[PDB]
RNA sequence: UGCCUGGCGGCCGUAGCGCGGUGGUCCCACCUGACCCCAUGCCGAACUCAGAAGUGAAACGCCGUAGCGCCGAUGGUAGUGUGGGGUCUCCCCAUGCGAGAGUAGGGAACUGCCAGGCAA
RNA sequence: GCUCAACGGAUAAAAGGUACUCCGGGGAUAACAGGCUGAUACCGCCCAAGAGUUCAUAUCGACGGCGGUGUUUGGCACCUCGAUGUCGGCUCAUCACAUCCUGGGGCUGAAGUAGGUCCCAAGGGUAUGGCUGUUCGCCAUUUAAAGUGGUACGCGAGCUG
RNA sequence: UCCUCCUAAAGAGUAACGGAGGAGCACGAAGGUUGGCUAAUCCUGGUCGGACAUCAGGAGGUUAGUGCAAUGGCAUAAGCC
RNA sequence: GGUUCUCCCCGAAAGCUAUUUAGGUAGCGCCUCGUGAAUUCAUCUCCGGGGGUAGAGCACUGUUUCGGCAAGGGGGUCAUCCCGACUUACCAACCCGAUGCAAACUGCGAAUACCGGAGAAUGUUAUCACGGGAGACACACGGCGGGUGCUAACGUCCGUCGUGAAGAGGGAAACAACCCAGACCGCCAGCUAAGGUCCCAAAGUCAUGGUUAAGUGGGAAACGAUGUGGGAAGGCCCAGACAGCCAGGAUGUUGGCUUAGAAGCAGCCAUCAUUUAAAGAAAGCGUAAUAGCUCACUGGUCGAGUCGGCCUGCGCGGAAGA
């Protein structure tokens, strides 16, 4: 009854051996969970909302591609909660 | 849903629905669905009738209306009495008098356009006709 | 990311009987304006947190869902 | 080449038009020059088939009126609203 | 949630062209100008026409505007 | 009187805008000067006076032009008074009235009073 | 000299309760039930992208549309206010068919068994308890099946309360 | 309570818990008269100045403006000085 | 709530204003009686008027579609800090052309209606002023124009007309408002009105020409269908058409491509010329892939019209409740 979609591969800004990727700010997910998303102190999200990912576990290019962006959509969906 | 942005009442009459069309003649494209009933046209159905019929062309050709709603038309919250004032707009309608074309058809053959036509016809409300665009 | 309610128009069973409690004579005859639906598991929209829904004891759900 | 026959009228208006589009034949006019814009009645089927070819509005037609020859040319064809019928006919006399 | 409205006013032509009107008449009642004085009549601060003579009114088209006048000729 | 110019009306886009050509004895405009009458919320541009060598660009008049605006039949259609009818959320029949739009076409005015100029 | 703004302005000066109620009236106006309508609800149908290995129509069918019935909630106040006693249960039913079983058939994504779905059919049949005041509903256990409704959501000058 | 619009069926009038909005003032000047003038917004150039400052020309034309809501009306200005 | 003899004349309203008013009341409107007055008033004709509604239109107020054009923000090669060169594939208005809509839009605009004048007939003065006495101020439906409502309701609110109300009689089976029609009384008289004429039940089993197979008539939609009548146009047509029957339906081929097994038939996708009266490198079934039957299509025999749609008359299904 609220159908679920979280539809990736759009507004990113993914930097890279071991990814350290960036996340855009002004677009993405509307005001009511965007302030629940800037509302955030963790010291991983900066100041700004352009999310410094540093993940370097991962090894393989590839893989860190999308286990950066599974530490976005996993971060993304407790602040969207 | 095909409302006009930025109008300037809210609310208005239901008015009436007379005499025959204006817009009758069979312009740009070389096909055209006439309206041969009296009807009311949402903005719903008129969404359905684009969507039935590019599906049958598919992509190619040009697809022009021949009409619009602009026409705010209200309903009643269900379970309260009459009067307390006029209802809140639910949704558009466009009224339609008899010989008024709908929609126009180019880039397309005499056969594809009219079975496409075939399929619009089955998402509107009243009974139309087809007519091919006449020189002079 | 993106969500929207479904809410299955028709696939939600919906009943209508009388009320309880006190309340004259409008609560005891036409009081049917109370609801009593029915959302089987049958229904079944995502299929995979649907059997989350029927082994998950709780009330307002019987056995069968 | 395009002829056809025609008739002059003896009542011009609503309740004449209409009486005789229903018993088959249509009202038309023709006008030029400094004469009479002569009231055409004309047969309603034969037209018909007749405007369907399109070479119906570029050629100079040869309609009759009680035995004389009169060349004129199709100007304005106004149609029915939602029928293939023909309602009235604007010729100008070429 | 409004239903307001305002007592009307009665106005409008209460003479016509063609009478033989007596000095002091309305001839019109106006809220703008849609007619202008005339030969022997007078425009109120209201606009309202009135009459100086006696006679029947004529109404004239006049000016380059093609706006409508009012005059009362002693016949 | 044929034309001219200027003042004042009627009729007020058939009468007007755009473009090209064109007139100067007289008239008009432009133009000269501005210590005097008067004048600029600065200024002889406007306004006023005193004059007028030069000119017709500008403005104005006139002519051609429809390049635009405007006027606009005949017939048909819409509608509609009254009386009948239907399948009567809308139309039909009888009958009287009869658009708007559009088409053919018309069309770059017409006229009066006064004043002197013109060859009289 | 009055937002005497309830603005032709009852006094200069005035808020509530009553299920302890009471009188005079009204079906001019509500609550039950009936009537008109059918928004809603229920049912049926038209269209057909897609699903269904392939394949629109075995089984579904989104986007929209067109009707039917008068079982829901509503709309409307036309009958009743010098009274039409209203839930459920009990007793006794009774009619409709839009059929739950038995019967007669078509199709199948019907091998067989068992099924799905549509059509014909209303003769007969169409549980018992636990919980709740219940209708309903949940559950336990059955049955060939535990139909849907109409009948003042049948039935209190028949009972219960 | 009052004002404008629409509903209001081309005189007036005409209801609804119909559809839109305003008034419970201001001013000695924004009043009267005489004289003069008559826009908005755009294109272009120019001290800072760019989105519009002030100035100049051109197009344009009342889409302006009118102490206020709206309609009606206005340059023969009721508009501006 | 009730309000008691009789007859004759006329005959309402259920509106507006205001009201601690809204089931009351007041004045005015409409009734009545009396009075006095002006061809005073009404219908028709002609004449003189202003309206802006219906319709219509799209310059204006907004809104809407498509095409031609078109700067500016941005995107980009870049300035690779601005400046700046260029493109603009993008948001791409402004202006030009072509197309619709409007209760609160109008450069247009009726018919009716309304006001005024003259003219004739007609009407027991039907017009107005004045006084006596009122009632009524809950209206209903039908038609037409609307608001509202779901372009639902015997719904609700206005405008206007009609009827009932306060009017019977005939008709719509029954049926205050629907259609006809205005009861002074009597008659075993006649002619019509709406509506009817087999029987119930008074009147044509009437006259002529056509229509329907469903008891349509005698409840209804989208939609479906060689129902069937009429009318018109078109295609091929005894160098013999349509349909059956006699036969073929082929050359490269696995069609090249992923040539992973997918051989005209899982799929991209493209698709020529041959033997010739003809045959799509393919219509369907069946196939991992075959084959077969083949269908398009092409020649013979029979041997005459036939095929597909267009506009309509009337029907069939659609169509199930106590």
């Amino acid at each position: 009854i609220s159908r679920h979609v979280a539809i990736p591969d759009g507004e990113l800004e993914i930097t890279a051996a071991i990814h350290l990727r960036f996340d855009i700010r002004a677009s993405s997910l509307p005001e009511y969970y965007k302030e629940r998303l800037l509302a955030a102190s963790h010291h991983l999200i900066s100041s700004d909302g352009v999310i410094v990912i540093k993940a370097q576990e991962y090894r393989s290019q590839e893989l860190n591609r999308e286990a950066a962006l599974a530490r976005l959509v996993a971060m993304i969906k407790e602040l969207t909660t | 849903m095909l409302q006009p942005k930025r109008t300037k009442f809210r609310k208005m009459h239901k008015g009436r629905n007379r005499g025959l069309a204006q817009g009758t003649d069979v312009s740009f494209g070389s096909f055209g669905l006439k309206a041969v009933g009296r009807g009311r046209l949402t903005a719903r159905q008129i969404e359905a009738a684009r969507r039935a019929m590019t599906r049958a062309v598919k992509r190619q050709g040009k697809i022009w209306i021949r009409v619009f709603p602009d026409k705010p038309i209200t309903e009643k919250p269900l379970a309260v009495r009459m009067g307390k004032g006029k209802g809140n707009v639910e949704y558009w309608v466009a009224l339609i008098q008899p010989g008024k074309v709908l929609y126009e058809m180019d880039g397309v053959p005499e056969e594809l356009a009219r079975e496409a036509f075939k399929l619009a016809a089955a998402k509107l409300p009243i009974k139309t006709t087809f007519v091919t665009k006449t020189v002079m | 990311i993106s969500r929207h309610v479904a809410i299955p128009d028709g696939e939600l069973e919906i009943t209508a009987i009388r009320a309880q409690g006190a309340g004259g004579q409008h609560v005891n005859k036409t009081s049917t304006a109370i609801h009593l639906r029915f959302d089987i598991r049958a229904s079944s929209l995502p299929e995979y947190y649907k059997e989350r829904l029927l082994a998950a004891s709780h009330h307002l759900i019987s056995s069968d869902g | 080449m395009f002829t056809i026959n025609a008739e002059v009228r003896k009542e011009q208006g609503k309740g004449a038009s209409r009486r005789l589009r229903a018993a088959n034949k249509f009202p038309a006019i023709i006008y030029g020059g400094k004469e009479a814009p002569l009231a055409i009645e004309l047969d309603h089927d034969k037209v018909m088939n007749m405007q369907a070819k399109a070479e119906f509005y570029s050629e100079v037609l040869t309609i009759v009126v009680d035995g004389k020859e009169i060349k004129v040319k199709a100007q304005d064809v106004q149609r029915h609203p939602y029928k293939p019928k023909l309602q009235h006919i604007d010729f100008v006399r070429a | 949630r409004n239903g307001r409205d305002s007592e009307a006013k009665r106005l409008g032509v209460k003479r016509f062209g063609g009478e033989s009107v007596l000095a002091g008449s309305i001839i019109v009642r106006q809220r703008g100008t849609k007619f202008h004085a005339g030969a022997n009549v007078g425009c109120g601060r209201d606009h309202t026409l009135f009459a100086k003579a006696d006679g029947k009114v004529k109404f004239e088209v006049k000016g380059p505007k093609n706006r409508k006048f009012i005059s009362i000729e002693a016949e």
